[PDB]
RNA sequence: GAAAUUGGGCGCAAUAGAUAUAGUACCGCAAGGGAAAGAUGAAAAAACCAAGCAUAAUAUAGCAAGGACUAACCCCUAUACCUUCUGCAUAAUGAAUUAACUAGAAAUAACUUUGCAAGGAGAGCCAAAGCUAAGACCCCCGAAACCAGACGA
């Protein structure tokens, strides 16, 4: 409810649409199993379409860690220092790829 | 709905307006345009000839996650449904104002 | 032992020198291979020269000489997923680590 | 027991969290919470038509009381806005008036003369030549 | 059953600059299972809650309760305490800063009723709880005056926007 | 306050032990071993449910006919009384009919 | 002891929050964290703001002087930051006034020079440094970046940007990030004036017009606790401002901010920065 | 309801699993009923989480919230839940609250999905597209009683 959760003003970072629009990711981190059926679409999201985003925006410094995990996440860091981080467990390609864009 | 709108100002509308974040849009369908010593008020629009807002795209958010939930007593009725509608925010430039009167 | 394999550019004439060994007549890339015996000693010849099998699930599929031909001249490149991705000529922001 | 729950924590603070800021036991038993937690969700979702109903209450209360300051009721300035073509809601309406008193006044103005120019229409029945703010712009 | 109260005594603070004030002494103490009721405490940990420990002392040795007696016993010896263990050099410059009681472990026992009834009857046991900070005692807030209630009702009307609009 | 407080101790299992490399080993041993054997002789349990399979009145039926004439005292008067009860509850009880 | 693991391992985690949200760490820099690559972060801090640097060039913006002294001295157990900082100290200062002496000429060099200090001080630029990913780039001792020293890394960058691509780009760099910070931001809340009263005195006397008389056009209440003034300042019997206040005093210390503010240019309705 | 005839664990792990640490303590004249519970470490010859409170009593107004808001309250809106009913805010039922335990068990026939097919099925049985195999539907607590055998004057 609106009660519970806090609440805050409709703002930009820092004037964010004035002068220049400034891309607001700076960095997306990327830890996919190599052997796990829960990073399926993430294989394939490296696999395919990381190469095709990180030149869509070259701001973002994408780090695909790889390491064994249960859970995929997605770590977006933005640039007043906030932190999002997401799971992309057991998604598919293209809801991996809208999630990111959303990002 | 109308937006009382100034130049470097921000708007948030509850819609994806399926554009990129950045790109610079011309608000039509100007319906006002006021200063400290003189307004213009179309019937019911300004011409485009007259005036020119532009816009921003700044960030494309979705909302705050938002809760549906029904109840009904002694019915055993009870649903509940959290939504997310998607939303972008507008950063005006400048309104512009042409002599064509 | 390596999975890696690339197809020789004279494999058309080298083919072409083992069926003369295991045989000659014209037409030589439309000669079946119906007979047992046949079939081994081309592809025993193939397979040590070159150092690339047939698969059992692929050795159905020739009944000509048109189909070993076909199979020679494809690449297989078996190399990790690693050096595949990261020599995929990657974007400056793009950084890929392997913990394995 | 074969199989019995062990994540029955978490699903308490599923419903407990949404109670933290209430009164009494709410906060914290669990079988009040939920017939409170429950009514803190249908009451979130049932305002939502009144939000929208007190917003425009609210919008008639800040034009009406904008429109007195020029001797204007509520009624004849929204009912010769519309007729000068000039469609503009309450919500901006009620935000001429606090922020651009000045166009408001123009407003009250505008339509105050094409309340005038309705009753001199009206008294001279029978053709006369319009009135000329009360000319429409048609559309085709 | 926990003991956090007694391993607050052991916390070892680095060893300060001289640019910097210097640090009160404080010292946990408390006693366990009294045979008394741990809402008959508050009374009287709520009454030296401020004090020093020399006015805690005078206010304690002439209350009639069964708990003065022990805290008392209580505050005596984390004076003690201070001066040997934990490096107050003054007896006197100490003050409570908190004061408070838990229940302990209860027994039970059974009461009889006037017929087959009955009832369960438990046997109360509490714990109390002091920390002295080395120190004067800081003096008690007093009531905000006729210029302070105006302060905060002008602050509170500068305060207020123009709600529900731009 | 029902949740443990340190997660337990990790499960190894051997997936290769000698019940799992060799499980499923002769279950068709009668359409490839010539039908001399079939696989209800393969299982291993008790006496009236060796290759049997029903519901809970047919398996005390068939245990107090197959091996309860050798069943204990308060354990066949145990049988007894769920025969009678699983009767009363096949036969008059449940929602269609 | 209820069988299985995976609400074990979520009240593990559950714990951890709990146990950050009890005691939570100190901050630790952006460096010595997972997933940090130095060169990739500065060609991708280049290609956020729109603009090319050369990257030799910005790495050795971003180097301060006490990361040299405290690289020496755990080497007993690179340029400095001060060259480039200086160009791009000495240039925005010259860039800022002409952005504000071509669209408020009427504001004297008292009050334009009184925003470049504001739109270059320690609290616009280490707010613009801090979303500008400047903390996370720059080298220094001690975290969190002193303000004194984060300053000194922003205008690094704008002086690494001037030796790149000319004082045109560097200019709208400086347009873009400097002068977006004055936006809905009042003349006297960039420039503090003690005394505004006496010093419209001296500006009527440069224009060579009459000092004002203060009257009291509107009041409200004046035997209350919550009186409203509106003293207005006439000259020639034609007024320049009108101000509200409290009481008479703070009403007329007020309307020679509005009649300063009408002199130099600075309303709250003048004509927006261009972009 | 026949007969001829035919021939170690996809268990529990201290409210669970035995009633069981024990048929003990306790209860009853007796037959009989019948519990509860323990957790260090290699060696003792070495924290964070329920209810409940405290830290820290309370400020006009009203299902205890929601819309909100600069702001906790003030403003506006809103007749707890379950069950039973023609219909309950009902001054109808139940419930102090926390933790744990506590309630849908199956047939032929149909349907779905395979196998094989005038045949199916690892004898028996069905078959005028059938037949074999699988999947999928049938609760919990509660009488006053009745009878048999002991134990009690
Ligand atoms: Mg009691
Ligand atoms: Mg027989
Ligand atoms: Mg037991
Ligand atoms: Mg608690
Ligand atoms: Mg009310
Ligand atoms: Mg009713
Ligand atoms: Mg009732
Ligand atoms: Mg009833
Ligand atoms: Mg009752
Ligand atoms: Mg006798």
């Amino acid at each position: 409810t609106a009660r519970g959760t806090p609440s805050r003003f409709l703002a930009s970072v820092l004037h964010n649409g004035l002068g220049r629009y400034v891309q607001q990711l700076q960095r997306l981190s990327f830890s996919v199993s190599r052997d796990g059926a829960s990073s399926r679409g993430a294989r394939e999201f490296v696999e395919r379409e990381v190469i095709d985003f990180a030149r869509r925006n070259p701001g973002v410094v994408i780090y695909v860690n790889s390491r064994p995990c249960c859970v995929p996440r997605v770590v977006a860091e933005y640039l007043n220092g906030a932190v999002r981080e997401e799971s992309i467990h057991c998604k598919s390609v293209e809801e991996i790829s809208t999630l990111v864009q959303k990002l | 709905r109308q937006w009382k709108v100034t130049s470097e100002d921000l708007i948030l509308i509850g819609n994806e307006l399926d554009l990129a974040c950045g790109e610079r849009i011309r608000l039509e369908k100007v319906l006002l345009v006021g200063a400290d010593n003189f307004t213009l008020l179309g019937k019911p629009l300004l011409g485009k000839d007259l005036v020119r807002v532009e816009a921003t795209v700044i960030e494309k958010t979705e909302s705050w996650p938002r809760i549906i939930m029904r109840f009904r007593k002694r019915k055993n009725f009870k649903k509940k449904r959290i939504v997310t509608t998607p939303q972008t925010v507008l950063r005006i430039n400048s309104i512009e104002i042409a002599p064509c009167l | 032992r390596s999975r890696a394999y690339t197809p020789p550019e004279d494999l058309q004439s080298r083919l072409e020198s083992y069926v003369k060994e295991v045989f000659l007549p014209s037409n030589w890339q439309d000669i079946s291979l119906e007979d047992s015996r046949l079939k081994f000693n081309l592809l025993a010849h193939l397979a040590d020269d070159l150092g690339h099998v047939v698969p059992n699930s692929r050795l159905h599929q020739m009944c000509r000489v048109r189909d070993v031909l076909d199979f020679y001249n494809v690449p297989i490149q078996d190399r990790s997923k690693f050096d595949e991705l990261s020599a995929s000529n990657l974007p400056p922001n793009l950084k890929i680590t392997w913990s394995y | 027991l074969r199989n019995r729950v062990t994540d029955r924590y978490f699903r308490i603070q599923e419903v407990l969290k949404h109670a933290r800021h209430f009164r009494g036991r709410k906060n914290r038993c669990y079988r009040l919470a939920v017939r409170t937690v429950i009514r803190a969700f249908v009451k979130c979702t049932k305002a939502r038509y009144l939000k929208k109903k007190n917003m425009r209450t609210l919008w008639i209360n800040r034009i009406t009381a904008a429109s007195q300051e020029h001797g204007l009721k509520y009624p004849a300035l929204i009912g010769n806005l519309v007729k000068c073509q000039v469609e503009l809601n309450r919500k901006v309406l009620a935000d001429l008036a606090i922020y651009e008193p000045k166009t408001f006044k123009s407003l009250a103005a505008l339509a105050s003369r094409r309340r005038h120019e309705g009753f001199a229409a009206a008294l001279g029945d029978g053709k006369e030549p319009e009135g000329i703010f009360s000319r429409v712009v048609q559309y085709h | 059953i926990s003991r956090k109260w007694e391993k607050k005594n052991k916390i070892v603070y680095p060893p300060q600059l001289p640019g910097e004030p210097r640090r009160p002494a404080e010292i946990y103490h408390c006693r366990r299972q009294i045979k008394y009721s741990k809402d008959k405490m508050w009374y009287l940990a709520k009454l030296i809650r401020g004090m020093s420990i020399d006015q805690a002392l005078a206010q304690l040795e002439f209350n009639d309760k069964k708990g003065a007696k022990i805290i008392k016993e209580v505050l005596l010896e984390a004076q003690d305490m201070a001066v040997r263990d934990h490096n107050v050099e003054f007896r006197s410059n100490l003050y409570i800063a908190e004061s408070t009681s838990g229940r302990g472990q209860c027994l039970k026992r059974i009461r009889y009723h006037g017929r087959g009834r009955f009832g369960i009857m438990e046997k109360v046991y509490c714990h109390y709880f002091v920390k002295l900070v080395e120190g004067p005692p800081p003096p008690p807030e007093p009531p905000k005056t006729a210029v302070a209630h105006a302060k905060e009702y002008i602050q509170q009307l500068r305060s207020r926007t123009i709600v529900h609009t731009l | 306050i029902g949740i443990r407080l340190t997660l337990p101790p990790p499960k190894v299992v051997d997936r290769w032990n000698e019940k799992r490399a060799m499980f499923g080993v002769y279950d068709n041993i009668g359409i490839l071993g010539n039908f001399e054997k079939h696989p209800k002789e393969l299982i291993r349990g008790p006496i009236w449910l060796r290759g049997w399979k029903g519901n809970e009145l047919q398996r005390c039926i068939r245990k107090r006919k197959m091996v309860g004439s050798r069943m204990f005292a308060d354990d066949l008067h145990n049988l007894n009384k769920r025969i009678r009860y699983l009767y009363k509850h096949f036969n008059r009880h449940g929602k269609f009919r | 002891v209820k069988k299985g693991f995976r609400a074990a391992f979520r009240f593990q985690k559950e714990l951890e929050r709990q146990r950050l949200l009890r005691c939570p760490p100190p901050p630790v820099r952006r460096s010595e964290k997972p997933n940090w690559d130095y060169h990739a972060e500065i060609q991708a801090f280049g290609h956020r703001l729109q603009e090319n640097f050369s990257l030799d060039l910005l790495k050795t913006a971003f180097v301060n002087s006490c990361y040299i002294k405290s690289e020496e001295a755990k080497r007993q157990q690179l340029k400095s930051n001060q060259e480039l900082s200086e160009q791009g100290t000495s240039f925005s200062q010259t860039c800022l006034t002409q952005f504000l002496e071509d669209e408020y000429p009427d504001m004297p060099t008292e009050g334009i020079k009184n925003l470049v200090d504001f739109l270059t001080g320690e609290e616009v630029v280490c707010h613009v440094a801090r979303n500008l990913a400047v903390e996370q780039l720059t080298l220094s001792e001690e975290f969190p970046v002193p303000p004194a020293v984060l300053q000194q890394t922003f205008f690094a960058v704008i002086g690494a940007l001037l030796q790149s691509s000319g004082p045109e780009r560097t200019a709208l760099f400086i347009r873009d990030f400097l002068i977006t910070q004055m936006t809905g931001k009042e003349l006297f809340e960039m420039w503090k004036i003690i005394n505004p009263m006496g010093l419209l005195v001296e500006e009527l006397k440069k224009r060579n017009v009459s000092a004002p008389e203060s009257r009291l056009t509107r009041q409200s209440g004046g035997t209350t606790a919550l009186p409203l003034y509106f003293v207005g300042l006439y000259c020639d019997k034609k007024l320049i401002a009108e101000g509200p206040g409290e009481t008479v005093l703070v009403a007329e210390e007020e309307a020679a901010r509005v009649a300063l503010r009408k002199l130099y240019g600075f309303t709250e309705n003048r004509r927006p920065w261009n972009y």
